[PDB]
């Protein structure tokens, strides 16, 4: 009952993938054209509900929609973790080398 | 020792319940780093029961799997170390599941490996278990050796290492 | 009765070969000075900021004005050799002199002039030269005056536009201001004199400093110490040395701590950023950072819950959070353009902040004063590859060596003047033991 | 090299005291 | 609580702690000095001023 | 082992074509790094943005792709973020910034393969070293 | 670097500011010459 | 090499908190106090024997008399410290005992120490600081410090031992 | 006229909020047409009272005063966010962005410490219907959200945490760990918290305003390890408004 949320949270898609809601910014970096531009955009504008959710962020020209389409599957979405999301450490977790 | 016994009982076609639950459990107990008179300490006095506790039965031999069904062992602690890290390797050395200090970069965590823990002989034998943090509180034990239950309340124990009268 | 290793002070009382030592050891002090700019000019490469470079002589060169431009560039390094060689070609004279009086000379000069000769106990002939050499102080503090007013400024790391040559055209006066400093407290965010912070401040200190000097030295040629002086000094060559070595003790300590806090004086152009700079340079560093990937600096909490970014000083101040809170008394031209009045504006920093501050703050950072004694540069940890261990760090260090050792030196030869002028300075006479006169204690 | 100019400089001193004792001097 | 002193410096007035509670149960108290620990501190000083006295 | 003519050899551009450096230009590239570079990208990693390293892996996703002498020797004149989207010269050296970067004035060409070739050698001479920060220290 | 018609004295210089320390092994010499006295 | 034993020793044996250590400290520091202020006691309390400014030419080694005064050493420190040596005898049997005695008492302890029996723990504040988070010393802070010493040492300084550490199991505070 | 960093620095007027004149008494009238911001909002605390633990059935503890030790680091500041119009004339605050939490901690009587976050991080704050114009007379209330004091890289000092740390007590390798699930699992919390804001001066000209605060939530919980407090703090507001 007493549980740690974010070794849970390792047991789901954000263990594997980027998840849009709760990773951290620097992940952005493992896949081509998506940092730091589209990186930013898709931090401000979590949550989302579906992975899809991300092509319909205002302003993306037509070649960030095409990187995006072209990393759908890397991404995933699960449940906005609190833990996760305070402290502005989608943007600093603290992480360096 | 009691790897050469296990695998003469399955050689000749005893299955793993049956060739761990021959395993005397004194034999098993002597598989454990509790006691090792290198553990104690100057000031830690009295009987090493008042430290583990009054040992009461062996648990069972614990066997780790992946989410592949790979077979993992745990890192055993060496007398030098107070502490030590929850590493789980297979047979031939590679790290494949650990207990993570910082969870943000972690690769091999139990949740994302699907660690699972498997008890042949002793008390847990032919008990499952796969709800990570048990399985994690397993393996924490794991780096001791072989597992036992212990009576803590009986003579207040608290739970740190003791060394025997060989060590003093 | 001294032996070879205590040989020096067989010259207390042979005013002429003492003479000769003075003046040489004056020209290998000017010698250094002169070969030691040289070495540093021969070495010196103008794409390099100075202090990746091991320069210290240079750096207070160009500090006075001569060499440099906008932004402290080197434009003209003709200067430097011009101090370099004059310093050479002038420690001959004093070589020449120094050896002349130390071997050919007179080695006493009381009976060749009564007034180059000097009897240590003689109270005024003492002041008399104090005196003198008070009104030569004097006029090198007016020397720099001259220098910032009438012959082409100093370097003015404050200047706007990147800092530059300034003609400082009014100088402080007002005493409020200049002796303001003396009794500002010497800790964190006082400073005493360490934080002077302007030009003007520094050029208006020395005027006073010129007049009270000169002022100083014909009141001692004028008088003679009175009575309650007389009886509470000694008054011997060893005491006054005393009193002096006491004197650089104090001053050098001083110097440790200015290199170390000031950047005005000591600009960071030319010495590398202080400890406080490049530590709130990091922070400021990734708050950048983070701030242009979408992080909102002012609103981000901490592991400790303060300001990741950002918290508050113990008096309310806007200030850079993490380890760094400690230095938020730091203060500097690439900083300042975001401080408001309650500290560091929320508004300037989402808005207003330029490149030349965001490659000001990654150089400092990445130029801390950390360094190991084989110049291996950046914490202890540190793999090698980097040759750098700030200028800064060197100046501090050595100068607190030499104030260590002077403030010693101070006490061995203020106790043994003591001893000397009362007659036990060789030990204790058998015969009159004062101990076996006293009484027991019990 | 450089070490030809030391060389020739770290002399100086002491062919002053060579010169000094050899011919009995004020040393 | 087995308190023997305690109650016999309330008795005389002394009903304070510097920590801010009060033996009545009001917080937020000032008792200036004569607090309890002033009470335990005067005769501690006291104690060893009268041990000097002794010595003389 | 030795520095053979084989890791000497790194991509020159995106066509996989090859190059085999001298020992002598990675010496010298080691040098120049060591000049220009190494105050923030000591051992691979970069100190005032720990996010993007030097690792091949990570060039190999920069885009324009930079894990080749071409990529970096263009970085080097025109440096862009990791995506390609801006240019910031501004804020990294490059011969474009060399008015405000004055180490970068006395560059040539040739030094600029010598440091490009030297990134690209150094992951296969250290191996998870370079780039990888304290832990492997 | 020197100015280009000095640049003949370059290794001259690079020894230069050593030779103050030079006067202080200088005086032990001088008083190995006369036997500490 | 022998610095690294200096680290291997606090970080698994916690050894600066071992008495016998401790005591061993005492020794040394005490003994080197006892070097200093003897010499410079002497030093300061000679007789006047000769008449030049360098005192060490007024003494002859087979001269009978004390060549300084116990008598104003003795009422100096009495005065400046509170006691004194008075007793010429004790004073230099004191300085071959403390010093002495100090290095067999670190002796000890390392025996101890061959065990593994360390004086490494105190219970009782391990018992509250596992039970009350806000509980924090000295003594949890250093075993912090040793426990990163052992986990970023051991792989390098055991290699016999082949541990591999993952990078996200190596303990580390934040940013660092 | 105003002050400077180096009239300032030093002297604790850093922590306090601006104040407007006693004869700021006007009204700042609203265009339902228009848009606004609040350019910056001020909240300056003057006292921290904490709930006492009554230990009985029906007394329900009181709220009780306490002493500040943390100095003058205790005022939220630069806070800006939507003023909107609603259908029916309220006017809500969004808060966008501030410096909007600091760490404070209280002494109470008998010397426990009571560590809170005193924040109004999210606040959306609303005032009543027909509003028209602000006056000396309108009332703010809303609701905040109050985050985990520590956040989740935070280290116990036996090097447990969240997000990062040890899972168990391993200077204790062979206890029951059942005793010890609540110090070793550490947990996130995130509370709401209450506030009214009350409008005392307006300048009608300028378009600034000021009053009084009161703001009632819990205090930190140490990731788990305790049960919170409950807080109430009071103090002094100044925002200033602008047509967006
Ligand atoms: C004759 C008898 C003497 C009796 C004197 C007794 C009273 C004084 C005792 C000394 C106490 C000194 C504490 C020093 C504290 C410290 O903050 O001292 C440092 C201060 C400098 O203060 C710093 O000064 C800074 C000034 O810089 C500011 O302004 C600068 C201007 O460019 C920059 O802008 C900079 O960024 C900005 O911060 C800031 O104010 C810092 O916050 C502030 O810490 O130094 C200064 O006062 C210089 C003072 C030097 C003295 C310290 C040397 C002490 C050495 C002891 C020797 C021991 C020997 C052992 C003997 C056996
Ligand atoms: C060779 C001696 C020896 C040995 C090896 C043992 C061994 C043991 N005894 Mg036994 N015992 C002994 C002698 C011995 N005993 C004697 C002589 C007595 C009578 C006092 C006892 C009475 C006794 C009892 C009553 C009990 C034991 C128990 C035990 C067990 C636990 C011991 C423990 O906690 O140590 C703790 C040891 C220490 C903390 C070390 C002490 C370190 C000293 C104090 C340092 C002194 C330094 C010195 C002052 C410095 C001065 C030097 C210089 C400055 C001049 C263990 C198997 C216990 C047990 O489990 O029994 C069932 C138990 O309850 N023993
Ligand atoms: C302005 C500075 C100054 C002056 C003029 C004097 C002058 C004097 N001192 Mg004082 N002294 C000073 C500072 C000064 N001292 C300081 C700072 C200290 C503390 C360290 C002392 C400590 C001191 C002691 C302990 C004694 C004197 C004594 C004397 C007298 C004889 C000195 C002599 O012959 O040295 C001769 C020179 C030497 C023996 C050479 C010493 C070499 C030094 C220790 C090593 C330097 C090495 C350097 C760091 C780097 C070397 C690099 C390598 C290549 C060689 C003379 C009156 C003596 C006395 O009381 O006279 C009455 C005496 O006993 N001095
Ligand atoms: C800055 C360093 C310094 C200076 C300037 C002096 C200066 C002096 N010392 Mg001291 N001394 C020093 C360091 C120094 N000493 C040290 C480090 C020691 C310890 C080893 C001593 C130990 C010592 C003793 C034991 C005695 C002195 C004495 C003297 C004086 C007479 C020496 C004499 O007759 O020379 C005789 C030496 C020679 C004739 C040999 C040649 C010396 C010359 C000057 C060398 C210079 C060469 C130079 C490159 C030439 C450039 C010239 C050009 C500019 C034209 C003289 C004033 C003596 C004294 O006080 O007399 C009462 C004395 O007895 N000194
Ligand atoms: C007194 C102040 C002082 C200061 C702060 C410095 C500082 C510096 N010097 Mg300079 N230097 C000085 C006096 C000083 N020197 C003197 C008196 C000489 C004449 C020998 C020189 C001759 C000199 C040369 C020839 C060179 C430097 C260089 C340097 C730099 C590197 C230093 C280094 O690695 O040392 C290494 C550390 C040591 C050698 C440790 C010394 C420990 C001493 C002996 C113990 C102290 C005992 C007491 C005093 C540094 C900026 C180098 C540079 O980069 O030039 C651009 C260089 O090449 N210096
Ligand atoms: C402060 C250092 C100092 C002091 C106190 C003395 C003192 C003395 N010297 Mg010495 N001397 C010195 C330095 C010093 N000298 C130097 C540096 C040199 C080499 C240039 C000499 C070379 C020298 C010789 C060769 C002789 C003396 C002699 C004398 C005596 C009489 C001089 C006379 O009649 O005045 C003469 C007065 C003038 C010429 C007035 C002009 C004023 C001066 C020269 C210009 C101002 C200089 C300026 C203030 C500083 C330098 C500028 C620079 C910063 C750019 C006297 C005891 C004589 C002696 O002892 O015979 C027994 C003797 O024969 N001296
Ligand atoms: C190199 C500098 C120097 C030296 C060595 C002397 C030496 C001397 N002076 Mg002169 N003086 C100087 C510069 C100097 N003076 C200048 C520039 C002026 C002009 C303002 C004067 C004006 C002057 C007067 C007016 C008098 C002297 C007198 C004296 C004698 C007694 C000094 C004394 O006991 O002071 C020791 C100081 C005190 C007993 C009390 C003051 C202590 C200070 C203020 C405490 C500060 C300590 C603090 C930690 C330092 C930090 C800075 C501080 C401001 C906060 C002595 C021979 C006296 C004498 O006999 O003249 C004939 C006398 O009456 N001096
Ligand atoms: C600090 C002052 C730096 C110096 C000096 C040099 N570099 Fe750098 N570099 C720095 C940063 C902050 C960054 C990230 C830029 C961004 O996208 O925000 C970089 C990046 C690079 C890269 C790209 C790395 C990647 O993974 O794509 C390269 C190839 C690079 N820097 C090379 C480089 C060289 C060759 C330098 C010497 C001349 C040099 N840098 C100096 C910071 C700094
Ligand atoms: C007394 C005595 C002593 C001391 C001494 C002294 C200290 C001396 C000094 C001396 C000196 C101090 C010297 C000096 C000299 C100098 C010189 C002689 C110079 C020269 C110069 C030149 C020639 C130049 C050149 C150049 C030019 C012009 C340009 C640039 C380049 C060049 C550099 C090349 C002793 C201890 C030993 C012993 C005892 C006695
Ligand atoms: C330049 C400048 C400035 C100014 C400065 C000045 C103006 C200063 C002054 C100063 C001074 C003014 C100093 C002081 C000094 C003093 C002292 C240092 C003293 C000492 C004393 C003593 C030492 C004593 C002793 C004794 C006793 C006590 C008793 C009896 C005995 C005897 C006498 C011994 C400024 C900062 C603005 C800026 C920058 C520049
Ligand atoms: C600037 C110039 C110049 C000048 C020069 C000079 C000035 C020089 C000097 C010189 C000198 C000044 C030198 C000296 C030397 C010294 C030495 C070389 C020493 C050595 C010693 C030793 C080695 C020691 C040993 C010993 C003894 C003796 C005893 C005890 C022990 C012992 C072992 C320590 C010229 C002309 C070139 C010209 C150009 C420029
Ligand atoms: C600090 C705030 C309270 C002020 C304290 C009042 C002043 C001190 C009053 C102490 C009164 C006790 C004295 C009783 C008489 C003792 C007479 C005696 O010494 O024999």
């Amino acid at each position: 009952e007493l549980v740690n949320v974010v070794d849970e949270k390792l047991g789901t898609a954000y263990g594997e993938k980027i998840d849009l809601n709760n990773t951290n910014i620097a992940a952005f970096i493992q896949y081509r054209g998506l940092y730091p531009t589209l990186a930013k955009l898709i931090v401000k504008n979590a949550p989302y509900e579906s992975v899809e959710d991300v092509l319909n962020i205002p302003g993306l020209t037509e070649r960030q929609k095409q990187i995006l389409r072209e990393n759908l599957e890397h991404f995933t979405v699960t449940e906005v973790e609190t833990a996760l999301v305070e402290g502005g450490d989608r943007y600093n977790n603290g992480l360096y080398k | 020792e009691i790897n050469r016994r296990v695998q003469a009982s399955l050689a000749s076609g005893a299955t793993l319940e049956e060739a761990w639950s021959a395993i005397p459990e004194k034999l098993a107990f002597y598989d454990y780093i509790g006691n090792n008179p290198a553990k104690g300490g100057l000031f830690r006095t009295g009987p090493m029961n008042k430290g583990d506790g009054i040992a009461q039965a062996w648990k069972g031999h614990a066997v780790f799997r992946n989410k592949e069904g790979e077979e993992l062992f745990v890192r055993r602690m060496p007398a030098f170390f107070e502490s030590f890290p929850v590493i789980l390797t297979d047979k031939n050395g590679v790290v494949k599941a650990d207990i993570p200090f910082r969870r943000a970069e972690s690769k091999y965590s139990f949740e994302q490996q699907g660690v699972t823990v498997s008890f042949y002989g002793g008390e847990l034998n032919g008990q499952t278990f796969t709800d990570p943090p048990t399985v994690k509180s397993y393996a924490r034990k794991a780096i001791f050796g072989e597992i036992f239950e212990f009576d803590t309340e009986t003579l207040n124990s608290d739970g740190i290492f003791r060394t025997s009268p060989r060590g003093w | 009765g001294f032996a070879w290793w205590a040989g020096n002070a067989r010259l207390i009382n042979l005013s002429g070969k003492l003479l000769g030592a003075h003046v040489a050891h004056a020209g290998l002090i000017v010698f250094w000075a002169g070969a030691m700019t040289l070495f540093e000019l021969a070495h010196f490469i103008p794409e390099k900021p100075m202090y990746e470079q091991g320069l210290i002589l240079i750096p207070h060169i160009a500090t006075l004005g001569w060499g440099v431009g906008p932004g402290g560039e080197v434009v003209d390094t003709f200067p430097f050799f011009v101090v370099g060689v004059v310093h050479l070609i002038s420690s001959a004279v004093l070589g020449f002199g120094g050896v002349y009086h130390a071997i050919r000379g007179p080695e006493t000069l009381e009976e060749y002039s009564s007034f180059f000769g000097y009897d240590w106990k003689d109270k005024n002939k003492m002041t008399t030269i104090l005196g003198f050499h008070l009104i030569v102080l004097g006029i090198g503090a007016l020397l720099l005056v001259a220098k910032a007013m009438f012959f082409g400024g100093l370097y003015d790391t404050w200047a706007p536009g990147g800092g530059d040559v300034r003609v400082i055209t009014n100088p402080t006066l007002d005493p409020r201001v200049i002796f303001g400093y003396l009794l500002k407290s010497p800790f964190g965010g006082e400073g005493w004199i360490v934080s002077v912070n302007n030009l003007e401040d520094v050029v208006g200190g020395h005027i006073w400093i010129g007049l009270i000097c000169i002022a100083g030295g014909i009141w001692h040629i004028l008088t003679t110490p009175f009575g309650w002086a007389r009886r509470a000094f000694i008054w011997s060559g060893e005491a006054y040395l005393s009193y002096s070595l006491g004197a650089l003790s104090m001053m050098g300590f001083i110097a440790t701590c200015f290199v170390w806090f000031n950047n005005t004086v000591y600009p960071s152009e030319f010495y590398g950023p202080t400890g406080p700079e490049a530590s709130q340079a990091q922070a400021m560093t990734f708050l950048i950072r983070d701030q242009k990937l979408g992080a909102n600096v002012g609103s981000a909490q901490g592991p400790t819950g303060l300001g990741k970014y950002l918290m508050r000083s113990p008096t309310g101040e806007i200030i850079f959070g993490g380890e760094t809170m400690r230095f938020w008394d730091f203060r500097g031209p690439w900083l300042e353009p975001l401080r408001g009045p309650n500290g560091l504006d929320l508004n300037k920093i989402k808005n207003d902040i330029q490149p030349w501050q965001e490659r000001r703050a990654a150089e400092y950072m990445t130029h801390a004063p950390l360094g190991s004694l084989n110049s291996v540069g950046g914490v202890a940890t540190e793999i090698n590859s980097v040759n750098f261990v700030s200028p800064r760090s060197w100046l501090a260090t050595s100068h607190f060596v030499l104030a260590f050792f002077f403030l010693v030196g101070h006490l061995w030869h203020a106790g043994r003047a003591r001893a000397a002028a009362a007659g036990f300075e060789k030990g204790i006479d058998r015969e009159s033991e004062p101990v076996l006169s006293m009484p027991s204690l019990d | 090299a450089q070490l030809t100019m030391i060389a020739m400089i770290g002399i100086a001193g002491p062919m002053i005291i060579f010169l000094l004792a050899v011919r009995r001097g004020n040393l | 609580q087995g308190m023997f002193v305690l109650p016999f410096m309330a008795r005389l007035g002394v009903t304070g702690s510097w920590s801010g509670w009060s033996i009545t149960g009001e917080t937020g108290i000032d008792p200036g000095f004569w607090s309890f620990e002033g009470v335990a501190l005067a005769h501690i000083v006291l104690s060893g001023l009268l041990f000097l006295a002794a010595c003389w | 082992a030795e520095l053979t003519p084989e890791v000497l050899t790194v991509p020159l551009n995106s066509e996989g074509k090859t190059i085999t450096l001298t020992e002598k230009q990675y010496l010298e590239g080691k040098r120049l790094f060591q000049y220009a570079c190494a105050s923030c990208h000591v051992g691979g990693i970069t100190k005032t943005n720990p996010s993007l390293d030097l690792r091949t892996e990570t060039l190999a996703l920069a885009t324009p792709p930079r894990d080749n002498i071409e990529g970096l020797v263009d970085y080097m004149k025109n440096p862009t973020t990791y995506d390609g989207e801006q240019e910031i010269a501004e804020v990294h050296p490059s011969l474009r910034s060399a008015d405000i970067f004055p180490k970068m004035r006395n560059l040539t060409e040739k030094d600029l393969v010598a440091i490009a070739g030297h990134i690209l050698v150094e992951p296969k001479i250290l191996g998870d070293k370079w780039g990888g920060g304290k832990v492997y220290y | 670097k020197l100015p280009e018609a000095y640049a003949i004295f370059d290794p001259l210089v690079d020894v230069l500011p050593v030779i103050p320390v030079l006067f202080l092994a200088l005086a032990f010499v001088w008083q190995a010459a006369v036997g500490f006295r | 090499a022998i610095f690294r034993f200096l680290l291997f020793f606090q970080g698994f044996h916690n050894w600066t908190l071992n008495p016998f250590h401790m005591m061993g400290v005492a020794g040394v520091l005490g003994g080197a106090l006892l070097c200093a202020i003897h010499g410079a006691t002497v030093e300061n309390t000679l007789f006047q024997d000769g008449e030049g400014a360098s005192t060490f030419r007024a003494f002859n080694p087979t001269q009978a008399e004390e060549t300084y005064s116990m008598v104003t050493a003795n009422r100096f420190w009495s005065q400046i410290f509170g006691i004194a040596f008075s007793n010429k005898r004790w004073l230099h049997f004191f300085m071959l005992f403390v010093p002495v005695t100090g290095l067999w008492m670190s002796a000890i302890g390392v025996v101890g120490l061959a065990l593994n029996l360390r004086s490494y723990d105190f219970i009782s504040q391990e018992i509250r600081a596992a039970e009350d988070p806000e509980f924090e010393t000295f003594y949890t802070k250093n075993l912090l410090l040793n426990e990163g010493i052992r986990a970023w040492m051991a792989p390098q300084d055991q290699p016999h031992e082949n541990f591999v550490f993952p990078e996200e199991v190596l303990p580390r505070g934040n940013a660092l | 006229q105003t002050l400077t960093y180096d009239d300032i620095v030093g002297t604790g007027l850093a922590n306090k909020c601006p104040t407007l004149d006693d004869t700021a008494r006007g009204a700042y009238p609203i265009d339902s047409s228009q848009t606004y911001r609040i350019a910056r909002l001020c909240l300056q605390p003057t006292t921290f009272l904490v709930k006492e633990e009554p230990k009985n059935k029906r007394q329900e503890a009181e709220f009780v005063p306490t002493k500040l030790v943390t100095r003058e680091t205790t005022s939220l500041d630069q806070i800006q966010g939507e003023l909107k119009v609603n259908s029916d004339g309220s006017l809500t605050f969004v808060e966008e962005d501030g410096i909007d939490f600091q760490p404070v901690t209280v002494q109470m009587a008998g010397g426990e410490r009571i560590p809170l976050l005193f924040t109004v991080k999210n606040l959306v704050a609303s005032t009543q219907p027909n509003v028209t114009s602000i006056t000396t007379s309108t009332d703010f209330k809303g609701e905040f959200n109050v985050p985990s004091y520590r956040t989740a890289n935070f280290l116990d000092p036996k090097g447990r945490g969240l997000a990062s740390g040890y899972d168990s007590a391993i200077a204790l390798p062979q206890a029951k760990e059942e005793e010890l699930a609540r110090a070793n699992v550490k947990r996130f919390s995130l509370t709401k918290g209450q506030i009214s804001l009350n409008v005392a001066k307006v300048d009608g000209r300028t378009g600034e305003i000021a009053g009084t605060f009161e703001s009632e939530q819990l205090s930190d919980d140490d990731m788990g390890a305790h049960e919170p407090h409950e807080v109430k703090i009071q103090g002094v507001f100044y925002a200033s408004i602008e047509p967006a």
